[PDB]
């Protein structure tokens, strides 16, 4: 990704089934 | 299961998937039609209920 993404940015990755915009997101890895 | 996943129950599970038993509806209206037909044969109010 040369463009759009920037330095050190956190990405929604693991549990993408339940991901829909608005629901509060917590972070486990 | 993940998102965008469905499933199916078929076979005789298709038959029961439609209905296992609509029978007690028919025992119900069977009790009805028995009740009224005996209310003609008795020809009497609630004497059939015996």
């Amino acid at each position: 990704v040369t463009e759009g993404l920037k330095a050190g940015d956190r990405v929604v990755i693991s549990g993408l089934q339940k991901v829909r915009p608005g629901v509060q997101v917590k972070a486990q890895e | 299961l993940p998102t965008g996943v469905g499933y199916d129950w078929t076979g005789m599970s298709y038959q029961e998937r439609l209905s296992g038993n609509q029978a007690p509806s028919l025992y119900a209206i069977s009790l009805i039609v028995v009740f009224l037909c005996l209310a003609a044969l008795y020809e009497s109010w609630s004497i059939p209920f015996s």
